[PDB]
């Protein structure tokens, strides 16, 4: 009885935190009409027709979010799909040339005084010698004026070289799971409670995780993951001021946003072989771009988040916001990607309100800009080509950015104010509640075998 | 009956041990992102699946899910009870509680292993 | 550690110019953006210039104010001209969010001490 | 015969003499043809691995030829066993079980768990 | 303790005492060190299985020492017992019998295959 | 000197105009093409 | 082409000719303007 | 002293040493390197 003996098991259920690395996991669609996609699922695997989820029980797994790889990983995975998206199209470089540029006042409406230009320059045709005189149409935003009818120049052309946006592809976000490989399993916590960094006893393991959208926003989440119950929030430090607070919303906001002009898109070939897609020729009157919310369900949905929001900073505090005070263009502006045009909003109409301890609509002026810096390391402009035909969107808008402002000392003047950066809190808001653990089968445990010779 | 990957993750060492096959089986499932990078994770769990059959082989093991061995416990890894180890505690507890000495385990293992065969040997070749 | 340190505060005439300057290591000024501060006595704190990673841009909340950088060199140069009478504080450096977020109003962490400008 | 896959049109009984003639020929051994023979050898070797593991589920270890329980259910065939293992070609056998090969994988499975708690029992009772 | 080809130049009587130290670093373990990298694990990996695959068939597969049939033909090496054991080192043993492991390869193959069929027989007889 | 194993008693039933290698070798040669294509002359000043 | 022309501010007999006080035509970031730069190219870099 | 074939004039005789020999050397001269424009984008810098 004595001859307490070690013995040895294998593919027993003992997991290690470990990193690794993930891939692709798409709905088919049978992926045969299809006009290719910037995330290319035709190299993704296919995701599984019924995909299994083992809840798992006695079992508290410590979770955290903000050290999480995954989020990096992805990070890392979707620059490279962009930047291999687009090298096999055009890469325009003949369009530094100096632009001459007038108005345009083809019935005008005063809002958007200025803004679209009219610009014409010379340009090499299909012969390298022959020169043709065109023009097209340039926002205001994507010319800058050299030489202080004036002479224009694109933004981006002391700095870098914009390869346009290629015509086939389309940057329409579709669902994509992210599955761990053999001998990996991806942990999912289902505790409504769950805020971050803390261990959630109820985390059940699935094969991977569910369809999530790689959307590019900023100060304003769109197409989030909803959290039941109530609004939650979630930080790494709720009392340091330069720390995001990723909001995440219970109740979807319907947003609408539209571009109420035509766009007669005019390809005109610069060189051999390559053609550039160009603006031109208005039909109708030109309005700016405009975004639609309800003011009924904002202001029910800001008192939520306060309501929440003043359990960790006391129930007699004052909670005020702010429009977003200064920045780049692509953090004090929404930076909506809508049907290939993206937009850049004045999300200003919205957080602007002061709450104490005791059918409408709101309407955001949008710029639309073409000539865009996403994936902001210097050097990688791409140039989106115009969309022809009036075009529409609708969110839900389930997230927010408010970093905090603090630093007056103790005092009740808390005040909340939009804004991003880095590019990661989109998807820390939808990779939060998952962590990879590398499956370890070998353990020795003690019993009264004797191993017979 | 409580199937699925890691089903019995939480249960106790009793009931985790008759489902080990589940846990084993689907170790082996299955130039632009999407494609060097899936094969690279392909060729890691192969890498990780044959490192743990040549541990189980090169000790005197590799019948499948239990393997009893020599080489008895030292009892100063854990001064607890049969009883209480194999139904009072779950797997992943086990883990961080022997956690620090399995090196040496390892190595007293495949010694044992190595031992058992010399005699065999020893025992076969006279007659 | 990532402290800064500042240098160039003094007294100026009003009407002329300052070459305002910060330096700063600690391994982690890749993540972080510098921007400056200014104090004035019985007033709020304010910004003055916020040289933006990720875009390479100088934004500043007046257009006297300009920020600059050179090189690899950890260093960052606020210039400052045709300076007028309101323009006496405590000018810091500090450092703000990747790209530069909401300044003019925030408090950021790791901060400087503070020159004097009279 | 001799040669790899030389016995495919000879009969059951007499096909079960080059199994390591069969066997032997699973693991022969940037740029257009450097990937795709990567991702071929690859392939190969995840699928015999596979395949090595699934015996070795099943209480096996020493691949060709294996006894086991799980007796066969006259349902998946009804017929002489001299008939079976004199006259059929392996590739019309497998036609035969074609669709019953699931569940046998999941029985000697489950045969093979309940011999090694047999085991198991019987050298902790003594 | 003597490390991984520790005991290479050892006599093979003890060169035959340190086989699992040998035998456990068999498998450690885009731009330049990356599809090449892969390569050279893909490759290490396929040499192990090739490896393990004829430790299998042949019979065997608990590795190490292994008993086995093929009684030592006199015309590989005729020489004593003791002298091959005590004053021998496994490299001069390799360079005697280089040409002469191939054929052993198949009557390995052979002895294995006839005696599952023996045991096939013996166990479906009773 | 490569093997070719004759095998009787076997029939199996063939087919040319779904077989999977006429479409690889056809993808290969035209990816065989595009990489012998890259490393040298890409003359566009022909145009004038 | 390079309008070069050989230095002369305060050289030593060893090192005469070698650097070349080169004045040349380019490209500015616009596409359509030449500027006039001037660079310091050796002798062992530059051909008649 | 080794050489692939010592008793041969086209092959070469890599010596080794045993103690080594310390040579240093500079390039007296400040070289202001000024930065100028190849087109868009595209920076070139040149001695000044
Ligand atoms: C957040 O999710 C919504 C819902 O998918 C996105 O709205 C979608 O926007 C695309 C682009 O315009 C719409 O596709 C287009 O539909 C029209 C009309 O059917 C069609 O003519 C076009 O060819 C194109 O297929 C899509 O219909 C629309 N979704 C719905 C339900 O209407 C929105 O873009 C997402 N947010 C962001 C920032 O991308
Ligand atoms: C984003 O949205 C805010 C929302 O207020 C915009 O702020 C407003 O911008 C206008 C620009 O003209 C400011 O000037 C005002 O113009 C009217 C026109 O008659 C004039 O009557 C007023 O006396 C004033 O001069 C206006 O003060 C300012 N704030 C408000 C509350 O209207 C902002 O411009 C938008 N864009 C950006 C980039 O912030
Ligand atoms: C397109 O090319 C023509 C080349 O003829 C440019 O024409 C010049 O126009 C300016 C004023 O518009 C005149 O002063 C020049 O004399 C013209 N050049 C001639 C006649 O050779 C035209 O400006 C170009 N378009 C642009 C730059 O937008
Ligand atoms: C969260 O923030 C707090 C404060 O915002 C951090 O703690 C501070 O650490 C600095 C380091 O020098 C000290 O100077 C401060 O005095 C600390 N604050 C307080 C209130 O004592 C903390 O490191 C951050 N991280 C976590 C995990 O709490
Ligand atoms: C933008 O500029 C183009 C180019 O000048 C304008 O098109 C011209 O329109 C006038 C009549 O208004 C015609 O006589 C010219 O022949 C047109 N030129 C070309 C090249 O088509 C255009 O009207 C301007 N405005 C808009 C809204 O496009
Ligand atoms: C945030 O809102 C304030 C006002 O509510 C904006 O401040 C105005 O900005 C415009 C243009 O920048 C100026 O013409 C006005 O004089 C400013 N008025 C005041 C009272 O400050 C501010 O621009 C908004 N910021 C953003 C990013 O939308
Ligand atoms: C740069 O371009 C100018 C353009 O005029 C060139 O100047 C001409 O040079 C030729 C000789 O190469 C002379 O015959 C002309 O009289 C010059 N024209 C003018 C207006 O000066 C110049 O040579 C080019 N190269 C350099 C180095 O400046
Ligand atoms: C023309 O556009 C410029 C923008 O640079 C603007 O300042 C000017 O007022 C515009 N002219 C008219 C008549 O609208
Ligand atoms: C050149 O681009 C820079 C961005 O680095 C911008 O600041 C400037 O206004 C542009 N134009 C110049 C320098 O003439
Ligand atoms: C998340 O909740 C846990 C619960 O104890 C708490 O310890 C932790 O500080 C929270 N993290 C936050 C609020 O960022
Ligand atoms: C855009 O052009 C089409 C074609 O003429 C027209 O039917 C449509 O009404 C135009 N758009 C708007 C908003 O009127
Ligand atoms: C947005 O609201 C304005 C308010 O009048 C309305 O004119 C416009 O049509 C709306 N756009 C929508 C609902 O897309
Ligand atoms: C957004 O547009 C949809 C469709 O036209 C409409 O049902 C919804 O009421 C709109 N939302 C708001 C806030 O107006
Ligand atoms: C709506 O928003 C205003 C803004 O301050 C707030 O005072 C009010 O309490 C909110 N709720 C209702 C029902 O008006
Ligand atoms: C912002 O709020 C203040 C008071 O809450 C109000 O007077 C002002 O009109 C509001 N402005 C906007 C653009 O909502
Ligand atoms: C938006 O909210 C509606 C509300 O039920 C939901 O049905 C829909 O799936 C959400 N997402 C999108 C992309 O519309
Ligand atoms: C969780 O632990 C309790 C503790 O007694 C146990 O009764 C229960 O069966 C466990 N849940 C499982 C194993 O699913
Ligand atoms: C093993 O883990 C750490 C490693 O140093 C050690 O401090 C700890 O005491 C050991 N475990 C136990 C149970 O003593
Ligand atoms: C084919 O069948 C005949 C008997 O019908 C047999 O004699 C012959 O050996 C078979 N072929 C082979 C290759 O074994
Ligand atoms: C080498 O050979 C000598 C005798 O020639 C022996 O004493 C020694 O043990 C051998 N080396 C080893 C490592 O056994
Ligand atoms: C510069 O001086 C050297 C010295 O001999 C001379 O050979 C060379 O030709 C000179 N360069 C020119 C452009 O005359
Ligand atoms: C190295 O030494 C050996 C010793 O016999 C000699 O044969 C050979 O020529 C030498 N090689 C040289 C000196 O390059
Ligand atoms: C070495 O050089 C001698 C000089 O004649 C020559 O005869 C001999 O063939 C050479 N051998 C080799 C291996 O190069
Ligand atoms: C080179 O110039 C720098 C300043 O531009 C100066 O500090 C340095 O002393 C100069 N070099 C020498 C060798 O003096």
């Amino acid at each position: 009885a004595e001859n307490l003996w070690v013995t040895v098991y294998y593919g027993v259920p003992v997991w290690k935190d470990a990193e690794t690395t993930l891939f692709c996991a798409s709905d088919a669609k049978a992926y045969e009409t299809e006009k290719h996609n910037v995330w290319a699922t035709h190299a993704c695997v296919p995701t599984d027709p019924n995909p299994q989820e083992i809840h798992l029980e006695n079992v508290t797994e410590e979770f955290n979010m903000w050290k999480n790889n995954m989020v990096e990983q992805m990070h890392t995975d979707i620059i490279s799909l962009w930047d291999q998206s687009l090298k096999p199209c055009v890469k325009l470089t003949p369009l530094c040339v100096t632009l001459q540029c007038t108005n345009v006042t083809n019935n005008i409406t005063d809002d958007m005084r200025g803004e679209l230009k009219n610009c014409s320059f010379n340009m090499t045709t299909e012969l390298r010698d022959k020169k043709q005189k065109v023009y097209s149409l340039f926002y205001r935003l994507d010319v800058v004026q050299i030489n202080e009818n004036k002479e224009y120049r694109l933004i981006n052309c002391n700095t870098s070289a914009c390869t346009q946006a290629c015509p086939k592809v389309s940057f329409e976000p579709i669902p994509i799971h992210y599955c761990a490989p053999a001998g990996f399993a991806i942990l999912k916590c289902k505790d409504k409670k769950f805020n971050g960094t803390g261990p959630c006893p109820s985390v059940s393991t699935v094969q991977c995780t569910h369809g999530i959208k790689p959307v590019v926003s900023t100060q304003l989440l769109l197409n989030g993951s909803l959290a039941e119950e109530e609004v939650m929030i979630r930080s790494e430090n709720i009392t340091n001021n330069a720390k995001n607070i990723l909001v995440q919303f219970n109740t979807p906001v319907q947003i609408n946003c539209t571009r109420p002009n035509n766009n007669t898109r005019k390809s005109i070939r610069i060189g051999p072989g390559q053609a550039f897609y160009a603006t031109g020729d208005i039909i109708g009157d030109i309005r700016q771009a405009h975004c639609n919310v309800s003011k009924a369900t904002w202001n029910e949905t800001l008192g939520k988040v306060v309501k929440q929001l003043r359990k960790h900073f006391g129930n007699n505090t004052i909670i005020r916001f702010a429009n977003s005070s200064g920045g780049d263009l692509e953090v004090t502006t929404h930076s909506f990607n809508c049907g290939g045009e993206f937009f850049y909003c004045n999300t200003s109409g919205l957080f602007n309100s002061t709450w104490i301890s005791n059918n409408d609509s709101i309407t955001l002026p949008c710029r639309i800009k073409q000539i865009i810096n996403m994936w902001q390391r210097i050097g990688q402009c791409m140039y989106a080509p115009p969309i022809q035909g009036v075009i529409r969107c609708v969110s839900n808008i389930t997230g927010l950015i408010l970093t905090r402002d603090g630093g007056s000392t103790n005092s009740t003047t808390e005040t909340f104010r939009p804004g991003g950066g880095d590019m990661r809190d989109n998807w820390r808001s939808e990779l939060y509640k998952y962590k990879v653990v590398k499956i370890e089968p070998l353990g020795v445990a003690p019993t009264r075998c004797k191993r017979r010779v | 009956v409580f199937l699925g990957f890691l089903g019995a993750a939480g249960s106790t060492m009793g009931a985790a041990s008759m489902t080990l096959t589940v846990q084993a089986r689907n170790l082996l499932s299955g130039l632009t992102v999407w494609g060097i990078k899936q094969l690279q994770a392909r060729v890691l769990a192969v890498e990780r699946y044959l490192r743990d059959q040549q541990l189980l082989g090169i000790w005197g093991c590799s019948g499948k899910l239990i393997c009893c061995t020599n080489v008895p416990w030292n009892s100063s890894w854990s001064n607890r009870n049969l009883s209480e180890i194999w139904d009072n505690m779950t797997w992943l507890q086990w883990d961080k509680e022997i956690s620090n000495y399995t090196q040496i385990i390892y190595g007293l293992l495949e010694e044992s292993q190595n031992q058992q065969e010399k005699n065999e040997q020893d025992l076969l070749a006279l007659d | 550690q990532v402290q800064l340190q500042e240098s160039g505060g003094g007294l100026v005439q009003p009407g002329g110019s300052l070459r305002l300057s910060c330096v700063a290591s600690g391994f982690d000024l890749e993540n972080y953006s510098i921007g400056w501060f200014r104090q004035a006595p019985g007033k709020a704190r304010e910004g003055v210039a916020c040289l933006s990673k990720n875009s390479g841009i100088g934004h500043s909340v007046k257009g006297r104010f300009t920020i600059s950088r050179d090189g690899d060199s950890n260093t960052w140069f606020l210039q400052m001209g045709a300076l007028e009478a309101e323009d006496t504080a405590v000018y810091t450096c500090a450092t703000y969010n990747r790209a530069c977020a909401n300044y003019v109003t925030i408090w950021p962490e790791f901060r400087g001490q503070g020159t004097q400008v009279t």
